[PDB]
């Protein structure tokens, strides 16, 4: 690829592992991170997603337009990479 | 200080205390940035404001959401060839 | 006392490399990412130094001689002097694709010799996926069919990788548009053995499918069509969707500069194709431009290709000088670990298939469940299908792969030999591991537990494992079954009698023929009721 | 050039292989930009040292070369090549011997 | 443009209102095209928060409302 | 019949047209000028709010975010 | 079918249709698109402002709605 | 002006999505549209009120930037 | 470069950003309207496409309600937050 | 130069009078190798 910056080529080799990922309306999503973009798009599988009261349901897949993504946890092995 | 490459260089690795616009602090050890100034903190941890901390993870921050950062603390830290002498 | 046995290349420290090993072994526990390849050819088609390349790419201290294959997975001394490959040897390395994402790959070098094809079939029993080499001047010989046709038969995943293209420049001297016929006639036959062999839809290998992809590892070329359409991409700066032009680079397909559409009618008597005008012409000019100008052409060339070349790099000869404006052109294979990436599948995917063709217990409820999980927090269960002897020759090594739990390094193991049954369970024994290890065929990297979906080395229990073994928790109480022996691909049909003539030395050859008989799987060793020693 | 000792390019009952281009209508519109260029389109594919700079890299020791290391006139063996190969058939007991 | 402005006035000291209603005075030690403007000798006073003295701060451009320049500020010469 | 927005806009130019911002708040007035980005100029540019006038303002520079609709 | 495509149908059909503005929540623009640009900015046609928490309407007539202020373009329902 | 890659969507296309808009608008239906921006465009699309209620929609274009989550309701294809 | 800021010096004598055009030559005080609900009156002595502008002399006055004001010197605006740009009627050219 | 002392030493094809590094064209190469030609071996030697 051309040469995107550093915290974009860390997302994609985040895509092996669990992320958790906060939108800007608030829920917290954690799940595994199956495909990133470099608009940061994030494809969830496995997902649980964790409402801002606390309440949790399990979702199969989800899908998070880049721009409604507040921060992600990564994983710490990618501090390796 | 940023994107100055002599400068840059330096500040990264820096412990720096992140204020996002939702009105919340990041703390961690900043080590990686972007031209759309998103900003990847080491070892991060949260304060909220009510002060109550939180611990998290390598947090990959999208830099549409920062206010502001400032230095927090230091990086972490830590001639040699002769020989021709003899005593 | 400083006995000279050294009969294997070993290396003296961790060699440096690209990736930190930290890295490397975190990634080990996500086999969501990680992949398993073997490498398997004909005898002296491109497998082993393709190798060198990927070699060369991760370790930079890598030396590669200007005139000679270094041959790095090649370590034993008979297979220096040799230079075939004679036995497997495992590889482990952190390498990229094309979206820059870090793989973990391990890669076994299977020997292109058919009287070696044991070992391509301990290998197989590894691999989950198999890459084939072909080599563009031969085609599909014996052994590469018998590659492919064994490796569906394992229900291994089969991708191609035609090699030594610069055979066809170089001493063919086939032109562009022939060239390209003779690729395309490498790809028909092999698909002519899939189709008639799988019988069920294993897939159909061109590029457009792009599980196949091209190299000469001489010269450190290796593309698909799309790292060539990245270098497209790169080179103009993104101004076409490059994906949308890889499609469009092979087959009867031709690029009409009038319109600068693509059309499928030849738009003229002579029209070169897409995949003769991109892919093909920029070889032949980067080959023949360096073969018969080099004084004068080499200042051109560095600005084509943006590459720099020192004065005293361009003072090198031919094959040096290709390889290294090609080494810096296309830069890293992964075009390759986009082969690897996408068609093989993991472990985890694989784990499913590879219990149901291995196991032999009932493929249901519980420890079947466990191992198709591939889960690392399950019960421990490894397969082994290969010994390397310590450079000593005192003991073995066993290669192993784990999936079910993880495999620790000094706790105990229930191990398992070839005959294990709930009637025959005589057949087990008691082990202390010792040191695990990641092996890189001359150096061995030190962990202290390995987690499913891994393949590992193991120490210590080598004593029982006389060729395959199975290696087991202690304390799972349901009953455990051993994977199948080795269904060879071939028969040992010739026969020799050893016998010493130092007979009370006899006692010393016999533990001779239990070391051989280790290392090798496919020899068979008899005594005789004549009382003849005899290797099969 | 396809030299005729090169037996051709065929096997006869061999089927081949489907082709998976993009289909016509919306496919072909596409169009590759404006400057985007095979990589070496102007220079020529071959020119009149390219037949004998293939030719070198076949050459016997030193031929193969063309940058080097000098060698001492004592080094050179000029005739060493000849008696490691094998005697011609006919030459008779002294020079066999 | 007049970005290129804002990075001639290096070394001056400005008071700075943020979107979020922060309050921020400081010496700018340097501005850059997206108008992230790092400061330094800097106290930041958050909306009904205390003042609090901070060594550096770097402002993400957009959240700069309005900077109010130094008075002796030689417009007639920097505008050029 | 398509009618795209700069002939539109443009057919409006030197016209009288109805601007609502997207915060509750309208303004009425000749449209004078439009750009590339559309932003707004108006003219003789009356203020109005809750349906209400308040005030007339003379020329006014409504920048182009600022829309939420215009029309006669 | 793409979205542009389709608001041609919408253009060449000349469909009413029912506009959800962005963040206002609590109105809706019915009427005919007329035309739009690359910005999908819509030019609008007979459109009616409705207050879904009345169902109260206004009529507007011909405007530009920005595209920007746009979440959701429909053929309209049989409700007027 | 910039030029940006067609997102991953094709995976999910002609499979039933539901989606959350801004201002917490619910829509369901099947998505078998989408451009760059991710305009979607969602056929069969039925709305979810916040009271309860349903309403059924045509052929649907709904703006990229208004959707925050996009979520199937069966196995990505 | 140039060919840019020629591009930029164009479109300013003839498109809407003209009230700016002559709120710097003629000194005329234009009295923006401002995101919080501010309004800043002052005279523009730069501004550009993105609507930027360098403010003197500026009277700030806002409803705070009550109203409350503050004199600043000397500003520069960032020009997303200007709403609307007003021309100033109790202003002249200067 | 062909005949020469030391051919081409102050030249560009070689490094200096040390005479130790020689690099030569494709024209050079070619024609000293058609005329070494009655010294050298035919063979594409290794498997012979
Ligand atoms: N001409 C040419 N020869 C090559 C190229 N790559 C490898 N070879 C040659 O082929 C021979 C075998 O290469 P290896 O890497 O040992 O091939 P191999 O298949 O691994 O040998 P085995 O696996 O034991 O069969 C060596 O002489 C290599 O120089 C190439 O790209 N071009």
């Amino acid at each position: 690829m051309t040469s995107v910056g550093v915290p974009i080529k860390i997302l994609h080799e985040a895509e092996g592992h669990m992320v958790t990922l906060e939108t800007v309306t608030g829920e917290v999503y954690r799940g595994k991170l199956s495909e990133a973009e470099d608009n940061m798009n994030c494809q969830l599988a496995e997902t649980v997603v964790t409402f801002r009261d606390g309440r949790s349901h399990q979702l199969d897949n989800v899908f998070i337009r880049g721009n409604k993504i507040r921060f992600m946890i990564l994983p710490d092995m990618l501090k390796n990479a | 200080t940023i994107s100055k490459n002599n400068k840059m260089m330096a500040h990264l690795n820096y412990r720096m205390k992140i204020i996002l616009q939702d009105g919340r602090t990041f703390i961690g050890f900043f080590k990686a940035f972007d031209k759309h100034m998103n900003i990847l903190l080491a070892e991060c941890e949260e304060h909220r404001q009510i002060e109550e901390k939180r611990i998290l993870g390598l947090v990959l921050v999208r830099g549409e959401h920062i206010v502001s950062m400032t230095v927090d603390g230091p990086p972490p830290r830590d001639g040699g060839a002769g020989g021709v002498g003899q005593a | 006392p400083v006995s000279k046995k050294k009969f294997q290349a070993a290396e003296r420290f961790l060699p440096e490399t690209v990736y930190k090993k930290e890295y490397l072994a975190d990634l080990m526990d996500c086999p969501h990412i990680m992949r398993n390849v073997a490498i398997a050819g004909h005898l002296h088609h491109g497998k082993t130094t393709f190798l060198d390349c990927l070699m060369e790419q991760t370790h930079p201290e890598f030396y590669r001689a200007e005139d000679a294959d270094a041959r790095f997975t090649d370590i034993l001394f008979i297979e220096k002097q040799r230079g075939c490959s004679i036995k497997s040897q495992p590889v482990s390395i952190v390498a990229q694709d094309s979206r820059s994402k870090s793989y973990l790959l391990n890669i076994i070098d299977t020997p292109g010799h058919v009287n070696f094809s044991d070992e391509m079939t301990a290998s197989y029993r590894l691999a989950d996926g198999v890459v084939v080499m072909v080599d563009a001047h031969e085609g599909v010989m014996m052994n590469t069919e018998r590659a492919i046709r064994h490796a569906i038969q394992e229900r291994l995943a089969v991708t191609l990788c035609i090699s030594k293209i610069d055979r066809l420049l170089l001493e063919l001297k086939l032109p562009p548009a022939d060239a390209y016929f003779k690729l395309r006639l490498i790809i028909d036959q092999v698909n002519n053995i899939l189709s008639t062999f799988a019988e069920e839809d294993v897939p159909v290998l061109s590029p457009l499918n792009g599980n196949v992809i091209f190299s000469s590892g001489r010269y450190n070329v290796c593309f698909s069509l799309l790292s060539f359409s990245n270098i497209y991409a790169k080179q103009h700066g993104d101004s076409f969707n490059s994906k949308e032009f890889a499609r469009r680079l092979w087959g009867d397909i031709y690029f009409e500069k009038k319109t600068r559409k693509f059309v499928k009618k030849s738009p003229s008597h002579d029209a070169p194709r897409t995949f003769v005008q991109f892919i093909l012409e920029p070889m032949y000019k980067i080959f023949s431009q360096v073969v018969g100008d080099v004084d004068t052409c080499l200042p051109d060339v560095m600005a084509e290709l943006g590459i720099r070349l020192s004065k005293e790099e361009q003072k090198m000869n031919v094959r040096p000088l290709i390889a290294l404006i090609c080494k810096r052109f296309f830069g890293d294979f992964s075009a390759f670990v986009d082969l690897v990436v996408q068609n093989i599948k993991s472990p985890l995917e694989n784990a499913k298939t590879k219990i149901e063709q291995t196991y032999l217990g009932p493929a249901d409820s519980q420890l079947a469940q466990e191992m198709q999980k591939c889960n690392a927090e399950g019960p421990l269960m490894v397969h082994t299908t290969k010994n390397y002897p310590v450079d000593d020759a005192t003991q073995f090594h066993v290669f192993g792969r784990v999936m079910s739990g993880t495999l620790e390094a000094n706790t105990d193991v229930r191990v398992l030999g070839e005959n294990y049954s709930i009637q025959d369970e005589e057949d087990c024994r008691r082990m202390t591991v010792g040191r695990l290890f990641v092996r890189v065929a001359s150096y061995q990297i030190e962990v202290s537990r390995v987690p499913a979906g891994c393949w590992v080395l193991i120490e210590g229990i080598d004593q029982p494992i006389v060729k395959t073994a199975t290696i087991a928790e202690l304390g799972y109480e349901e009953d455990v079954y051993i994977f199948r022996p080795l269904k060879f691909n071939t028969r040992s049909c010739v026969k020799l009698a050893v016998e010493p003539i130092n007979p009370s030395e006899l006692p010393k050859m016999l533990d001779g023929l239990r070391k051989v008989n280790k290392s090798y799987p496919l020899l068979t060793t008899r005594v005789e009721e004549s009382g003849e020693h005899v290797l099969l | 050039y396809y030299d005729p000792l090169i037996n051709p390019i065929v096997l006869s009952n061999l089927k081949a292989t489907e082709e998976n281009l993009p289909e016509g209508e919306e496919e072909d519109e596409w169009e590759l930009p404006e400057d985007v260029r095979p990589i070496f389109e102007d220079v020529p594919l071959y020119t009149d040292n390219t037949a004998n700079g293939l030719a070198l890299l076949w050459a016997p020791r030193p031929f193969n070369l063309r940058s080097g290391r000098t060698r001492r006139a004592v080094d050179v063996p000029l005739v060493k090549s000849w008696y490691r190969e094998h005697c011609p058939a006919g030459m008779p007991v002294k020079v066999r011997v | 443009k007049l970005v290129r402005f804002l990075m001639k006035l290096s070394h001056e000291t400005v008071n700075i209102e943020l979107k979020n209603g922060t309050q921020v005075s400081g010496t700018i030690m340097g501005v850059d095209v997206a108008m992230n403007t790092h400061l330094r000798a800097v106290s930041m006073t958050v909306k009904n928060k205390e003042p609090v003295k901070l060594d550096t701060l770097s402002i993400r451009g957009n959240n700069i409302r309005y900077i109010i320049l130094p008075d002796p500020l030689a417009l007639d010469t920097l505008l050029i | 019949q398509p009618v795209n927005p700069k002939p539109f806009l443009n057919s409006l130019t030197g016209k009288f047209v109805v601007c609502k911002l997207k915060w509750g708040m309208e303004y009425k007035g000749v449209l004078v000028a439009v750009d590339s980005y559309m932003n707004l100029q108006l003219a003789h540019a009356e203020e109005y709010i809750d349906g209400n006038s308040q005030g007339n303002l003379g020329e006014i520079l409504i920048r182009c975010n600022n829309v939420l609709y215009v029309g006669g | 079918v793409q979205p542009v495509n389709l608001i041609f149908r919408y253009l060449q059909n000349r469909t009413r249709v029912q506009i959800w503005l962005y963040e206002d929540v609590t109105h809706r623009l019915e009427g005919y698109i007329i035309g739009f640009d690359e910005f999908m900015n819509v030019v609008f046609d007979e459109a009616e402002e409705v207050n879904m928490k009345t169902k109260g309407r206004n009529k507007i007539g011909r405007i530009l709605l920005k595209g920007d202020n746009i979440t959701l373009i429909h053929a309209a329902q049989q409700e007027a | 002006m910039s030029k940006t890659h067609p997102p991953e969507l094709k995976k999910y296309m002609d499979k039933e999505m539901d989606l959350k808009l801004n201002g917490n608008r619910r829509v369901s239906g099947i998505l078998r549209g989408f451009d760059p921006f991710m305009n979607m465009v969602i056929d069969e699309a039925v709305e979810y009120q916040k009271d309860g209620g349903s309403v059924n929609l045509g052929m649907t274009v709904i703006r990229g930037n208004s959707v925050v989550i996009m979520e199937p309701k069966e196995r990505i294809s | 470069a140039e060919e840019l800021a020629a591009k930029e010096d164009e479109e300013f004598n003839v498109g809407p950003l003209s009230i700016l055009t002559n709120s710097v030559k003629n000194n005329h005080q234009v009295l923006i309207n401002c995101r919080n609900n501010k309004k800043l009156l002052g005279r523009v002595k730069a501004f550009d496409r993105h609507c930027n502008m360098v403010l003197e002399n500026v009277k700030e006055m806002w409803t705070e309600s009550v109203a409350k004001d503050r004199f600043i010197s000397k500003m520069f605006l960032r020009g997303d937050s200007v709403i609307l740009v007003v021309k100033n009627p109790l202003a002249q050219a200067e | 130069w062909f005949y020469d002392h030391k051919p081409l030493a102050t030249t560009r094809f070689v490094n200096g009078p040390t005479y130790r590094k020689w690099a030569f064209s494709i024209p050079q190469m070619s024609t000293l190798y058609r005329l070494a030609n009655q010294l050298l071996t035919d063979l594409v030697d290794d498997n012979y």
